[PDB]
RNA sequence: AGACCUGAGUGUGGCAGGACUACCCGCCGAACUUAAGCAUAUUACUCAGCGGAGGAAAAGAAAACAACCGUGAUUCUCUCAGUGAGCGGCGAGCGAAGAGGGAACGAACUCGUUGCCGAAUCGGGUCUUACAAGGCCUUGAGUUGUGGCAC
RNA sequence: CAGUGUCAAGUUGGCAGGUAUUUGUCUGCCAAAGUUAAAUACAGAGUAGGAAGACCGAUAGCGAACAAGUAGCGUGAGCGA
RNA sequence: GAUGUGGCCUGGAGGUUAGGACGAAGCUUAUGGCGUGAGCCUAAGAUGGACCGGCCUCUAGUGCAGAUCUUGGUUGGCGUA
RNA sequence: CACGAGUUGUUCGGAAACUGAGCACAACGUUAUAUCGUUUUGUUAGGAAAGUGAAGGAACUGAAAAGGGGCAACAGAGAACCUGGGAUUAUAUUCCAAAAAGAAAUUGCAUGUGGG
RNA sequence: AACGUGUCGCGAUGGAUGACUUGGCUUCCUAUUUCGUUGAAGAACGCAGUAAAGUGCGAUAAGUGGUAUCAAUUGCAGAACAUUCAAUUACCGAAUCUUUGAACGCAAACGGCGCAUGGGAGAAGCUGUGUCAUCCCCGUGCAUGCCAUAUUCUCAGUGUCGAA
């Protein structure tokens, strides 16, 4: 991400900014997506999309509305 | 007793000699201030102090001001001690600039260029 | 005796200064330390003890490069025209 | 050099040697011993001691004898040679 | 007895340093809520163990 | 002689380790507990453990829904719905999705391939008031393919 | 989804269409590179500012209205007025 | 054990009415009066020093004698062992 | 308890500077995870880990030499000083002043005398 | 009568109650709002005329510079540009910033020991002056890995070729 050629490059100078440092670490790139689920679209992937635990928080926490 | 404008009219032979006087004059005061003395005396202290302070502060200013027009040419600027260059924080000094950051394919030029945005209303 | 006379038989210290974090808690035989786990790079920090964590998180001491910094951001790091 | 502060040589004798001590000891040595008794940078040698003896007092340290108080400062046991006289050096020092 | 560390023997100095009484001017300032030094130590009641 | 191509040494320019960790992302991963016992189940894809980032993250431009007179990236809210869905010693328990009203929304772009070109590319020196998206030079890298154009 | 074995097709094609199979129709879409703002979180975080409360009122409210993560305790992890 | 009570009581809120340096809250009582009672109210302080009562409605961390109850203080044993 | 003092080293002890039982940085391997393992039976690592005696025309070049860098003993190894003092309130083989009370030993550099 | 009981007035011990709250807790919002090898967080040690803690700061040390503001700070002392040079305050662009710590020349219950390179001081001899061996002091660089690179650096291979 140093490389001035990468750096000046907008097909590949978005991976200079730090949200995508240690993409691997997060399961990020292509093989990560594929054991996270994300291959698979609709009534296929429901409960892992944007992830398992997004859908989880969702779907377990209790809501309070505020006149109820 | 040194005014910081006087300090900042005098030159550099000049403000070390006198950071040599007042370096001495805080040295007897110390033996002063170990032998009991007056008031006044021990009460001159932090005048010292305060002025050895200032010529140190305008020789430093001084000092990192000329060696910064020093590696400003362009011959010398890759060089720069990284104590002179700007601090910012460690993640801006990596983040892309706002030139890397606008690059844009010919394509993509040329698609902007080609359909602009427009300012339009609707009656 | 277990007790009395064999609080008299204990001689030396397991533990000595850390010059990492200073807490007493440096083993001399295993020259590593059990509060801090010097030399290892990374300190020690267990969920399992928030208050440990509370003990020793960022805001304890003096932050006295942090303070500076954290002025600068604030003032959009201005410098003079 | 990515140090730029200004750094003269005409001061440094002045954190190398701190201030005289006065108390009965010190006082004795000047009489019987023609020996001055100052406080030192406790980072200080004592080859850099009698170097600003020299510089600061125009002495001839024979002999440094230094230690650390339990307070945590070193104190200096410098013996001036034959040549020159502790209390005279004393009385221009202050002391 | 003889051996210290001389960190250790630099501690043990702050700590002597620190084991002092308070001023008594400190007590007539205006807003002064001190009277005693209140972390007063002495050498058999609590241990260093440097 | 020499070459490239595989690998070393040193010089030069730079970057990573640490901290934070509420929320977020990846792994790993219990038991108490509930079932009036208990082993599947439950607690729970939770706590504890190991990694990683940000101001949010993640997601995201259909190998999507539907079965309609059709909708149209993602995320979120009400609702669908504690469900005449389903899972479950079909016990205890568990348990969503599409459609509908909405928040947001200038939301869309890149490569690879194909086919037409084929160094037009990159880096480095050095000029232009300029480590220019510029000129000149440059075997240095690149033809084991960078870069342009097109549906 | 993962390990291992085994491993395609090529739009006369694949994938999906919530009861396995073999057929033959229909509908939607085109996986196995990549980037992307907002609307959402902040369930024991921080920085700089702000606004409040049918809340608590010194054995309460944060452990801490005070030189409080202090004094003190523990070999230590920690405990903690 | 159930239920009722223009039944008693406490901290706050919306209302409405008052009181207080010519003395609020708190505290003391051989200090009387009223109520079956929970309690209310007056008097006197040779008490105190600044807030607060009544009534309707709203609201809650709302009533103690005991839990080998929690914290603080005291206490007989005892001028004893 | 308050105030004010007090610990003096070429040779003493340590360290500079040894090896031991052992430890574990690097290296490599393993592990979803390095916060794991190997690491003295002469000895790391599929492992190219030596950077300078010389010369030769003042610092530049380079032979041969197998097995990286450390740590671990204040009772092992090692280590050139020792008597006198009328010398303190408190230190002393540490202080003493030219008659050093004095007498030594031992390093590192330099200067002369002399050499066979 | 003596202990001992009761009741009342007045005292002591003891710190409840009430009023007071620069604190806590909870909710909501605004942003050119998110640290570190340019060395962080955290540890440690120091700094005031008088100064234990705390606060603030770092050998420029209860602070330097600057812009505003205008007459203090205050326990004592001390000081005495006012049209702003204030021990005033507020804010912030310039500076300073000890020993450490990811800690990174090697180590470490050692304020220890190096290599390279710049400096400083320097006795005795030399013409008070310069010069200076050993010793001593200071600055800078020097971990590991990885990327890029060498106006095209130095090499290795019974790897593949090939000279004329
Ligand atoms: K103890
Ligand atoms: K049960
Ligand atoms: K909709
Ligand atoms: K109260
Ligand atoms: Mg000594
Ligand atoms: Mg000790
Ligand atoms: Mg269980
Ligand atoms: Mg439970
Ligand atoms: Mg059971
Ligand atoms: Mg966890
Ligand atoms: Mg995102
Ligand atoms: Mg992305
Ligand atoms: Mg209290
Ligand atoms: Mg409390
Ligand atoms: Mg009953
Ligand atoms: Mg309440
Ligand atoms: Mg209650
Ligand atoms: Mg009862
Ligand atoms: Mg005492
Ligand atoms: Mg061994
Ligand atoms: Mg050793
Ligand atoms: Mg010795
Ligand atoms: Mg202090
Ligand atoms: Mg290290
Ligand atoms: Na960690
Ligand atoms: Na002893
Ligand atoms: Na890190
Ligand atoms: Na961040
Ligand atoms: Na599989
Ligand atoms: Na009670
Ligand atoms: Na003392």
């Amino acid at each position: 991400p140093m490389c001035k050629t990468i750096r000046r490059d907008p097909r590949i100078n978005w991976i200079v900014n730090s949200v995508h440092k240690h993409r691997e670490q997060r399961g990020l790139t292509s093989a990560g997506r594929k054991h996270r689920g994300l291959r698979h679209k609709g009534h296929k992937a429901s409960k892992l999309r944007p992830s398992y635990r997004a859908a989880w928080r969702r779907n377990n926490r209790i809501v309070f509305l505020r006149k109820r | 007793h040194m005014k910081i404008k006087d300090l900042r009219e005098k030159s550099k032979d000049d403000l070390l000699k006198t950071l040599t006087e007042y370096k001495k004059e805080l040295s007897q005061l110390r033996v002063v201030q170990q032998t009991g003395g007056a008031e006044t005396r021990l009460g001159r202290i932090r005048p010292i102090r305060k002025s050895i302070a200032r010529i140190l502060t305008v020789l430093n200013q001084n000092e990192r001001s000329n060696l910064k027009m020093f590696y400003a040419d362009r011959k010398l600027r890759c060089k720069t001690p990284k104590v002179l260059r700007t601090k910012l924080t460690h993640r801006r000094r990596l983040a892309l600039k706002e030139n890397e950051k606008n690059r844009k394919t010919s394509r993509q030029m040329r698609q902007a260029h080609k359909f602009p945005k427009r300012v339009y209303a609707v009656k | 005796t277990k007790g009395t006379t064999s609080m008299g038989q204990r001689h030396g210290r397991t533990h000595i200064l850390c010059r990492r974090c200073g807490r007493n808690s440096y083993h001399v035989q295993w020259e590593r330390c059990a509060a801090c786990a010097y030399p290892r790079a990374s300190r020690r920090r267990y969920n399992w003890s928030v208050k440990a964590i509370k003990r020793r998180r960022t805001g304890t001491g003096r932050c006295r490069y942090l303070k500076v910094v954290n002025r600068r951001i604030a003032n959009h790091f201005k410098t003079p025209k | 050099s990515n140090r730029v502060t200004v750094e003269s040589k005409d001061i440094a004798a002045f954190n190398v040697i701190r201030y005289p001590l006065t108390t009965d000891k010190a006082m004795k040595k000047i009489e019987e011993n023609n020996t001055l008794t100052f406080i030192v940078d406790s980072r200080a040698n004592k080859t850099e001691i009698k170097k600003a003896m020299r510089k600061l007092y125009q002495v001839k340290a024979v002999k440094v004898n230094t230690l650390i108080r339990p307070d945590g400062l070193k104190k200096a046991y410098i013996r001036l040679s034959a040549a020159h006289d502790a209390l005279d050096t004393a009385n221009k020092i202050g002391l | 007895g003889r051996f210290k560390p001389l960190a250790v023997k630099k501690k043990y100095a702050k700590k002597m340093n620190q084991n002092k009484p308070v001023p008594y001017w400190i007590r007539l300032r205006t807003g002064n809520r001190i009277k005693w030094n209140e972390k007063r130590r002495h050498w058999r009641r609590t241990k260093l163990n440097y």
